[PDB]
C-alpha cells in the first residue's frame, strides 16, 4: 500500500542511517536516471497508462526518434534484422540510426524473437547467431514496454526496470486544468477528491469486482460536466451492483460532496423527433430493426444511463447479471433510434482475425440490392415494371439469374443513385465465371450500424485488447495491401455495445478501465409488470415505438387510472398528460366526460402567459427544444427547484388555482338555503351573504385570468382562501366569525383583496378554525393524487410535487 | 382468408395453414407479416421509419375503418382481449371450428398440422407418459424450443421419438459433445454441406448431452429460426417444423433462459402393463413376477452394489425372456444377476429367484461344446448361425464354457456386454469365441489412450513439397555461391517453422520475376510462386466405431474402466443402421455407461485343480 511510501522513508531511514506534469516529471526523472547506464529500459508500472510517459519524453530529448516497435505474435526475427535479399527494417534502422526504440508488448513474443532481443541488448555491437552473425549508431537506447503481467528471467534481468507510478492528486488537478473551462473549479476539486477517496475507501471493505475507479473516470466526469451535481453521481454510481454498496456510496457522496443523493426520477418522453428520459435526449431519426420487446418502464432508471452513454460516444458496456434483461435494453435503445443492431457472440473462443465463394458475394449483393431498394422506396415512393419482380428476385454457384438482375439494373437520377452501387457491383458480378481467391466489426465500423458484442465475458484478453486499440477513431487492419494501414474513420453511428454477465469471468481490467460500466438489476414495478407480462391482460402502458400510438395508449390508461373532490383530480390529470397528449385528449372527445369542458377551458386558458413564464423561466436553465413533457419537466429540474426558485412548481399550483377558480366561478354563476335566500335577495330580506360571496368569487376569477397574476408560494395562500370560500359555501348566525376568517385570509398587491375589502365592509355594514380541517384534507388528498399520478409518470413514490406538498404539510 | 382474424389467437397452426397456401391483403399483410425476420417490400410503411412517414402513413380498414398507422393501438388491445378469452380444453375445438374454410389436422395431446406423413409409432402408453404428453403438447404446439429434465431412464429420448412419430417428422438426434467442431453444425472449408444446417435447410430435430461455447453457435437459431452461415453468407429461413428439442437433466445453459424447460415424470410400475403392451405373448404376469424378482434383487442389493436394477434393465430382462419364449427360464434371470463378484452372492440371487420361481433346480446352477458345421454354434441352450467361416487353442475348461455360453446369449440378443476381471484374457475369450463362431473382425479398439474423438470421429504436407520445388527452382534461377545463405535460410526455416518460409518463397518469387528453355522455366517459377501464395494464404477422418458399424467388425472396446468422459460412445450405443454388430467391450475391475451394458463378470478361468491340465495339454 501507500505505507510502503512510509516504509520508503524507513528505507530512507536506513539510507540516512547509512548517511508535462509534476508527477509525470518525477517518473521522467526516474527514466533519466535510468538512461545513465547502458541497458534496456523497462517500464515496471501498474496498468492503464501506456507508454505515453515515454512517447512524450522523446520530444523533450535531443532529437531522439521514436521507434515504436509493436512486437507481437506474428513477428519473426527476419522481421527484425531483415536484409536477406537474393543477389544477382525498423529494428534494423534503429540498430543503424540511433533512436529511442520503444518495444511494445515484449510478453506477447515468440521465444526466439525473445532470444533475438536478448542478443541485441548487448552494450557492444551485436553478433547474432539466429539469422546472421552480427548487425552492428552508438547511442541507440531501446526502451521496453513491460506489459500487463511472463517474460523470461534472463530477458527480464539483463534490462533495467523503471517503476512508473500513478498520478498525484494536485497533479490530477493540474491534468484537470485542461478541462476546467466549463467547470466550477471547487466542484472540480470535489470530483477529483471524491474519486480518490472513493477508491481509497472501496479498497478497504466488503464493497463484488476489482473496483478500478481510475483517473480516466475522473476526466470522464469532468468532460461530462461541460455539456449541461447529479448526472455525475448517476453515471459514476449506477455501476455499483449490490444495492447495499450503492447505499454506502451515496453515504460517501454525502460525506464528500455534501448533498443528499435522492434519485432523480426519470420518465419516458417519446416524441417523434426525439425520445428522451431524464436529463438525456436521443436523436430518434431509416428505421431498421422493427422490434418486438416493449418499453420496460422499470428499466427506465438505467435505459437512460446508457442512452447518455450512446450520445457521448463512450464505450457502451451493458454489464451485470444474467436474464435480467440486457439484450432488450440495447435492443430497445437502438430500436427506437433505428441504429441497425447487429450482434456477435464473442465467447466462442473467437480470434482477432474473426472480428477484423462466388455465391457468397452474390448473396451479399442480393441483400444489399434489397437494402438500397428499400431506402429508395422509402423516400420517392413511386417505383413498381419487373422492378418489383427484381425486388422479389433480390430476396430469392448457379447464379446466372443475377445477370438478369443487372438487366433490371439496366432499364432517372434516383435510379442513377441506386445504380451507382448497383451497376458497379453487377458489372463486377459479370466476372461470375472467373478465377477466385477464397470483416465482422469492420463491416459495422465502415457502415452505420450499431454492433453488439453479446455475451462477451469470456472470449480472450487479447481479442478485447485489439478491440481497445480501436476503443480510443482510426482502425489499423491487416487485410490491406502492402505498406499502408488505411484506418476507417467512419465511426459516426458506430457504437461498441458490449453485454456481459457475472456467471463467467468478468471483463478484464483494461477494458473495464476503458469503458462505461453499467450494471442492471430486477425491480418489476406496477405498470412495468403490467405491460411486460401483458400477453394475458388487455393493455400495456407504452404499447409501441411509434408516438401516435403511445399517446392514445397512455391517454387511455391514465384517464382510466383515475379511480369537493374533482378539483385536485382534474388539475393533476390535466397536469401530468403531455401537451401533445392534451391535444390528443381533446381529439379523443364520469369525471373524464366533464374533463372535456376543462379541455375547452384549458385550450382557452391553460397556460396563456403561464407558458410565457415557463418558456422564459424554462429558457434561462438548460432546456429541451420543444413541448413534450410537463410534470416530468416539473420533476426534471429537481435540483433547480431544490434551489428554492420554484419557477416550475408555482406554475403547477397556478394550474390548480385556475381549475379551482373555474369551479368556484361556475358555483357562483349558479349563485346567480340561507345563501340561497341571499342570492335570491339579489332580486328573509336585506341580503348580506350574496354580495359577500359574489364579490369574492369575482376576486377569484380575477386572480385566475393579469401580468402580476403570472407574477403572483403565495398562490398557496390564495388557494387557502379558495378552500375557504368552498368551506363557507358549505358552511352557509356565524356570518360574523366566517367574515372574520375571510378577513384573516385577506390579512394573509391591491385588487385581489380589495374586492374582499368591499364585500367585507358591506357585510360589516350589515353587521372556528375549521378551514384548516378541510384545508389539510385537501393537502393530504392531493398528496395522495400526486403519488397516484407519479406512479404513471415513473413508478417510484416521490416527486417534486410530493416533496413540495410534504413541506406544505409541515404547516 | 379471414381466419387470420384469429391468426395469433391460437398458435401457429393457423400460420402453418397459411404456409400451405396464403396471400396478402391490406390489413392481412399488416397483421401476419410482422414475424421476427423477413423483408417486407409489399408494405414497408410499417418498417421504413417511425417518423411521420410511419407516424403518419395510413392503415386501410382497421375495424373496416381507415385510421392511420397507429391502429396498432386499435389492434394491440383487440387481440389481447382474445388472448385473455383463450384462457377459457376445447381451445383446439375452437381452432378446428375456426378452420371452417380439411387439411392434415393432427390431433394429439392438443393439436397439430404437420402434413408430411404418419409413422411406425411404436412407443405407446396410457400412464404417467400420458401426462408427459399432456405437458409437452403445449409448447410443441407453440413451437418454442423445449427441453426435458426428468430423472434418468424415463425414456425421454424415446418419448420425443414417439412424439415425432405422432408427427410426420424424423428426429435427427445429434448427440452434441464437448469436442464438437462446427462441422455437423454447419460444415467447413480449407463450403461443406453441414448436418444441423441440413436439418435447418430440409426442416423436427433433437440434441443430447447439451449440458456438458458452441451452444452459442446454435443460439442464433434459438433467437430466431435462422443461422450464422459465415462462409456462404446467408441466414436460412427455417420455414417448416424445425423444433430443435433437446435433452439434459440439469439447469445451467443459456437455454435455461432461452428454451421453455419442462419436467417429465414416470410411474415406474406401469412398466408392468408396458411390456405387456410390448411383448404380446408375455401376457402372463410372470413378467410382473419378474418385476417382483427385480424388486427382490434390489432388496438383496439393499457385497457391493455396483449396479442398479432399472426399467431399462427390466426391459432387457423382458428381452432375454422373449428370446427364451420362442421355446424353464430360471437360467434366464440367473443370467440377469451374473454381474455379482461373489459366487455366494450369485447363489443368494439364485435363492431369491427360486423363491420367485418354482422348486430348487441347482442342477441348472452349475450346468456342451458346439454343433459346429454350418449354423456353426450350439453352445449352451443358445445357437448362432455363423457367417463365412474361417476357423488355434479352442474349447477350454468349464469356466470357459460358461463364459462362452454367456457371450453367446448376449450376442444372440444384440445387447452390449462387458467383462471385468484381472487377466487380460476376457479379450482372449472374446476373440476366441469370435473366431470360433465365425470371426467377423476383432476391431479391438484399446480405448484408454486416444481419449474421446479418435474412437468416434474426426499439417506440413505441402510445406516439404514446396521446400523441394523452391530448392529446385532456386537451383535453376539463381546460383550456388550466389543465393547460398538465401538457400540456407530456405533450409533452416523449412525445418518445421512453416510460416516465415512464405517470405522466403515470396521474395525469391520477386527476384525470379526480376530475372525476366526460358519461358518454360518462367512459367515454372510463376506457377511455383502462385502455389506458394495459395499455401501462404492457407498457412494463415474416419472413426473406428463408424467404420465398424458400416463394416461389420466386432467393437472390442477394451479398458473402459480407465477412460475419460467419452460418453458419445454410449450415445452411439443408444442409437441402436446395422445388420449384425458386436460391441463386446472389455472392462477390467461410470454411473450410466456401466449401467447401460448388460455385463457378465469373469470368474478367472484357471481354477479347477485339473482344468489347468486342459490348457497345459493345449499348450504343451
Ligand atoms: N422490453 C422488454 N420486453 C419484454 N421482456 C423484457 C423487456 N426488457 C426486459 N425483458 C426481460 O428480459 C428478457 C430479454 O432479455 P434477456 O434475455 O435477459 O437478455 P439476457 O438473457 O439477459 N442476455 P444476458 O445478460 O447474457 O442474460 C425477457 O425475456 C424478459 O425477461
Ligand atoms: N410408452 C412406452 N412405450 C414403449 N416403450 C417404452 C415406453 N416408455 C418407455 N419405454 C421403454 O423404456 C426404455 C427407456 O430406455 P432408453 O430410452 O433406451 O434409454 P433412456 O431412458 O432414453 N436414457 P435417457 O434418454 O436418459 O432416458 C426404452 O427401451 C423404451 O422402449
Ligand atoms: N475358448 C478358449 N479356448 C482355448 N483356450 C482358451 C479359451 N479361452 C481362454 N483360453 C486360454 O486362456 C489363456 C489366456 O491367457 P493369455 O491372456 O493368453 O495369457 P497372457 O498372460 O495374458 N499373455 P501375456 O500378455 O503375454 O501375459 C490361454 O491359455 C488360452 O489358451
Amino acid at each position: 500500500l501507500a505505507s510502503l511510501h512510509a516504509e520508503r522513508q524507513r528505507c530512507f531511514a536506513k539510507l540516512n542511517e547509512l548517511a508535462h506534469t509534476d508527477t509525470t516529471l518525477m517518473n521522467a526523472s526516474k527514466v533519466l536516471r535510468a538512461l545513465q547506464v547502458l541497458k534496456p529500459i523497462l517500464l515496471e508500472g501498474s496498468p492503464g497508462v501506456g507508454k505515453t510517459s515515454l512517447i512524450t519524453a522523446l520530444a523533450r530529448e535531443t532529437g531522439h526518434q521514436l521507434v515504436r516497435i509493436n512486437l507481437s505474435d506474428q513477428t519473426d526475427l527476419m522481421d527484425l534484422f531483415g536484409s536477406d535479399v537474393p543477389v544477382e527494417a525498423p529494428f534494423l534502422a534503429a540498430m543503424r540510426n540511433g533512436h529511442w526504440v520503444l518495444l511494445d508488448e515484449l510478453n506477447l513474443a515468440s521465444q526466439s524473437v525473445l532470444e533475438g532481443l536478448n542478443a541485441c541488448l548487448d552494450h557492444r555491437n551485436e553478433a547474432y547467431i539466429p539469422e546472421l552473425d552480427k548487425v552492428f549508431h552508438p547511442n541507440f537506447r531501446v526502451f521496453a514496454a513491460q506489459n500487463p503481467q511472463g517474460l523470461p528471467r534472463s530477458f527480464i534481468n539483463r534490462f533495467s526496470v523503471v517503476y512508473v507510478e500513478a498520478l498525484k492528486e494536485k497533479d490530477m488537478i493540474e491534468i484537470a486544468a485542461c478541462n476546467y473551462h466549463q467547470v466550477n473549479e471547487d466542484w472540480r476539486l470535489k470530483i477529483i477528491k471524491f474519486m480518490f477517496r472513493l477508491q481509497d475507501n472501496i479498497e478497504k471493505d466488503i464493497s463484488g469486482s476489482p473496483w478500478e475507479f481510475n483517473l480516466r473516470d475522473t476526466l470522464r466526469w469532468l468532460q461530462l460536466l461541460n455539456d449541461a451535481a447529479d448526472y455525475l453521481e448517476v453515471m459514476v454510481l449506477h455501476r455499483m451492483r449490490t444495492v447495499e454498496d450503492r447505499v454506502r456510496t451515496c453515504e460517501l457522496f454525502k460525506e464528500v460532496f455534501d448533498i443528499d443523493y435522492e434519485p432523480r426520477t426519470i420518465g419516458f418522453s417519446l416524441s417523434s423527433q426525439c425520445f428522451k428520459v431524464g436529463h438525456s435526449l436521443l436523436v430518434r431519426d431509416q428505421k431498421t430493426l422493427l422490434d418486438s420487446q416493449n418499453i420496460l418502464q422499470s428499466q427506465l432508471p438505467v435505459l437512460e444511463s446508457v442512452i447518455t452513454c450512446i450520445n457521448k460516444k463512450w464505450p457502451c458496456i451493458l454489464v451485470g447479471d444474467t436474464a435480467t434483461g440486457k439484450t432488450c435494453i440495447l435492443r430497445l435503445l437502438a430500436a427506437i433510434a433505428g441504429a441497425k443492431i447487429k450482434e456477435m457472440a464473442v465467447n466462442s473462443d473467437t480470434d482477432t482475425m474473426d472480428l477484423i465463394d462466388i455465391s457468397r458475394k452474390a448473396s451479399e449483393l442480393f441483400t444489399d440490392l434489397s437494402q438500397q431498394l428499400l431506402n429508395i422506396v422509402i423516400k420517392y415512393r413511386n417505383f413498381d415494371i419487373f422492378r418489383e419482380t427484381s425486388l422479389y428476385t433480390l430476396t430469392t454457384s448457379q447464379a446466372f439469374t443475377l445477370l438478369q438482375k443487372v438487366v433490371d439494373q439496366l432499364d432517372e437520377t434516383l435510379v442513377h443513385s441506386l445504380g451507382d452501387i448497383h451497376e458497379k457491383a453487377r458489372k463486377l458480378l459479370a466476372e461470375f465465371s472467373a478465377s477466385p481467391a477464397g470483416g465482422y466489426l469492420l463491416k459495422a465500423v465502415e457502415e452505420g450500424h450499431w454492433f453488439v458484442l453479446d455475451n462477451a465475458n469470456l472470449c480472450s484478453p487479447a481479442v478485447l485488447d485489439r478491440l481497445n486499440s480501436l476503443l480510443e477513431l482510426i482502425v489499423n487492419e491487416k487485410t490491406t495491401e502492402d505498406g499502408h494501414p488505411k484506418t476507417i474513420k467512419p465511426h459516426p453511428n458506430f457504437r461498441l455495445f458490449l453485454t456481459v454477465n457475472p456467471v463467467y469471468g468478468e471483463l478484464s481490467r483494461a477494458m473495464r478501465n476503458r469503458g462505461v460500466e453499467i450494471f442492471l438489476l430486477k425491480e418489476a414495478l406496477t405498470e412495468i409488470d403490467k405491460k411486460q407480462m401483458s400477453l394475458l391482460e388487455p393493455a400495456p402502458i407504452s404499447s409501441a415505438v411509434d408516438t401516435l400510438a403511445s399517446n392514445i395508449s397512455y391517454i387511455k390508461y391514465v384517464f382510466e387510472t383515475m379511480g369537493n373532490y374533482m378539483y385536485i383530480a382534474h388539475a393533476i390529470i390535466l397536469a401530468l398528460f403531455s401537451p401533445r397528449q392534451l391535444k390528443l385528449l381533446r381529439k379523443v372527445l364520469t369525471l373524464k366526460n366533464l374533463v372535456q369542458k376543462i379541455y375547452c377551458a384549458d385550450y382557452f386558458n391553460h397556460m396563456d402567459l403561464k407558458a410565457s413564464r415557463f418558456m422564459d423561466i424554462y429558457e434561462y436553465p438548460v432546456q429541451l427544444r420543444e413541448v413534450v413533457g410537463l410534470i416530468q419537466t416539473i420533476n426534471d429540474f429537481q435540483s433547480v427547484i431544490l434551489t428554492s426558485h420554484l419557477e416550475l412548481p408555482e406554475t403547477y399550483a397556478s394550474g390548480l388555482l385556475f381549475v379551482s377558480a373555474h369551479e368556484i366561478l361556475d358555483l357562483t354563476e349558479e349563485v346567480n338555503t340561507y345563501l340561497l335566500k341571499s342570492a335570491s335577495a339579489v332580486y328573509g330580506s336585506t341580503p348580506s351573504l350574496w354580495n359577500l360571496l359574489n364579490q369574492f368569487s369575482k376576486f377569484l376569477i380575477e386572480i385566475a385570468s393579469s401580468n402580476i397574476v403570472y407574477k403572483l408560494d403565495v398562490i398557496r395562500h390564495f388557494l387557502k382562501l379558495v378552500v375557504l370560500w368552498k368551506n363557507i359555501y358549505v358552511w352557509t348566525s356565524r356570518f360574523y366569525c366566517y367574515t372574520k376568517m375571510l378577513g384573516e385570509w385577506m390579512f394573509t398587491k391591491l385588487l385581489e383583496s380589495f374586492l374582499p375589502k368591499d364585500s367585507l365592509e358591506k357585510f360589516s355594514e350589515l353587521q372556528t378554525v375549521e378551514s384548516l380541517r378541510h384545508y389539510l384534507e385537501s393537502l393530504y388528498k392531493e398528496s395522495q393524487i400526486l403519488e397516484i399520478a407519479e406512479s404513471l409518470n415513473s413508478g417510484k413514490v416521490n416527486s417534486v410535487m410530493r416533496r413540495l406538498v410534504s413541506t406544505e404539510i409541515s404547516n | 382468408d379471414v381466419l387470420i382474424e384469429w391468426v395469433a389467437i391460437y398458435p401457429q397452426i393457423y400460420d402453418i395453414l397459411e404456409h400451405i397456401n396464403y396471400v396478402p391483403s391490406n390489413t392481412l399483410q399488416r397483421l401476419r407479416l410482422h414475424q421476427p425476420w423477413s423483408k417486407i417490400d409489399y408494405d414497408v410503411w410499417f418498417l421504413y421509419a417511425s417518423d411521420e412517414i410511419r407516424e403518419t402513413c395510413k392503415v386501410k380498414y382497421y375495424g373496416e375503418t381507415k385510421t392511420y398507422g397507429e391502429v396498432f393501438v386499435l389492434e394491440n388491445e383487440r387481440i389481447s382481449q382474445l388472448h385473455r378469452l383463450f384462457v377459457s380444453e376445447r381451445a383446439e375445438h375452437l381452432k378446428n371450428l375456426l378452420f371452417d374454410a380439411l387439411p392434415l389436422v393432427e390431433l394429439g395431446g392438443n393439436v397439430f398440422f404437420n402434413s408430411h406423413v404418419p409413422l411406425p409409432c411404436s412407443l405407446v402408453l396410457t400412464k404417467s407418459t400420458q401426462e408427459n404428453l399432456n405437458r409437452i403438447t403445449p409448447y410443441l404446439v407453440q413451437k418454442r424450443p423445449i427441453l426435458l429434465a426428468g430423472p434418468e431412464g424415463i425414456g425421454k429420448k424415446f418419448l420425443i421419438t414417439q412424439i415425432a412419430a405422432k408427427l410426420g417428422q424424423q428426429i435427427i438426434r445429434i448427440h452434441l459433445s464437448d469436442s464438437t467442431d462446427p462441422k455437423m453444425l454447419i460444415g467447413t472449408y480449407t463450403w461443406q454441406p453441414g448436418v444441423l444446417t441440413q436439418a435447418v435447410i430440409t426442416g423436427w430435430i433433437l440434441f443430447t448431452n447439451i449440458e456438458h461455447e458452441v451452444l452459442s453457435v446454435l443460439l442464433p437459431l434459438l433467437e430466431k429460426r435462422q443461422l450464422v452461415i459465415p462462409s456462404r453468407g446467408e441466414t436460412i429461413y427455417a420455414k417448416g417444423s424445425f423444433q430443435m428439442f433437446a435433452t439434459s437433466s440439469m439447469k445451467t445453459k443459456i437455454l435455461g433462459q432461452r428454451l421453455w424447460q419442462i419436467l417429465d415424470l414416470t410411474y415406474q410400475p406401469d412398466e408392468c402393463v408396458e411390456v405387456v403392451s410390448t411383448l404380446y405373448p408375455v401376457l402372463s404376469i410372470i413378467c410382473p413376477t419378474l418385476y417382483s424378482v427385480y424388486k427382490d434383487i434390489f432388496d438383496l442389493f439393499s457385497s457391493k452394489i455396483y449396479r442398479r436394477l432399472c426399467l431399462r434393465d427390466f426391459y432387457k430382462f423382458i428381452k432375454r425372456v422373449a428370446f427364451l419364449y420362442h421355446k424353464v427360464f430360471k437360467e434366464a434371470i440367473d443370467m440377469f444377476g451374473a454381474f455379482i463378484p461373489s459366487r455366494d452372492g450369485f447363489d443368494l440371487v439364485v435363492r431369491n429367484v427360486a423363491i420367485e420361481l418354482n422348486i430348487p433346480p441347482e442342477k441348472a446352477l452349475q450346468l456342451p461344446v458346439f454343433q459346429n458345421l454350418e449354423h456353426n454354434i450350439n453352445i449352451g441352450r443358445c445357437s448362432l448361425k455363423k457367417l463365412s467361416t474361417i476357423r488355434n487353442s479352442y474349447a477350454f475348461t468349464s469356466s470357459s464354457l460358461g463364459l462362452l455360453e454367456q457371450l453367446a446369449a448376449g450376442v444372440q440378443t444384440n445387447e452390449p456386454l462387458l467383462l471385468v476381471g484381472e487377466t487380460g484374457t476376457g479379450k482372449t475369450t472374446t476373440i476366441q469365441l469370435l473366431a470360433g463362431l465365425l470371426g467377423q473382425k476383432v476391431t479391438v479398439i484399446n480405448m484408454s489412450q486416444q481419449t474421446e474423438s479418435s474412437d468416434m470421429l474426426g499439417s506440413t504436407l505441402g510445406l516439404p513439397l514446396h521446400e523441394r520445388f523452391i530448392d529446385i527452382f532456386e537451383q535453376t534461377f539463381s546460383s550456388k555461391k550466389n543465393a547460398k545463405f538465401i538457400s540456407m535460410a530456405s533450409t533452416s526455416a523449412r525445418r518445421f517453422r512453416w510460416k516465415t518460409c512464405l517470405k522466403i518463397w515470396k521474395e525469391a518469387c520477386k527476384l525470379s520475376k526480376t530475372v525476366l528453355n526460358q519461358v518454360e522455366l518462367r512459367n515454372q517459377w510463376a506457377k511455383f510462386e502462385k502455389e506458394v501464395e495459395d499455401f501462404e494464404k492457407v498457412l494463415t477422418v474416419e472413426g473406428a466405431l463408424v467404420k465398424a458399424v458400416r463394416s461389420g467388425h466386432w467393437v472390442l472396446l477394451d479398458e473402459i474402466n480407465l477412460a475419460s468422459l467419452e460418453t458419445l460412445e454410449p450415445i452411439g450405443q443408444l442409437l441402436s443402421p446395422h445388420k449384425n454388430f458386436r460391441l463386446f467391450g472389455c472392462m477390467n475391475p461410470e454411473p450410466s455407461f456401466r449401467s447401460r451394458f448388460t455385463e457378465i463378470y469373469v470368474h478367472s478361468p484357471d481354477q479347477n485343480l485339473d482344468d489347468l491340465l486342459s490348457i497345459i495339454q493345449k499348450y504343451i
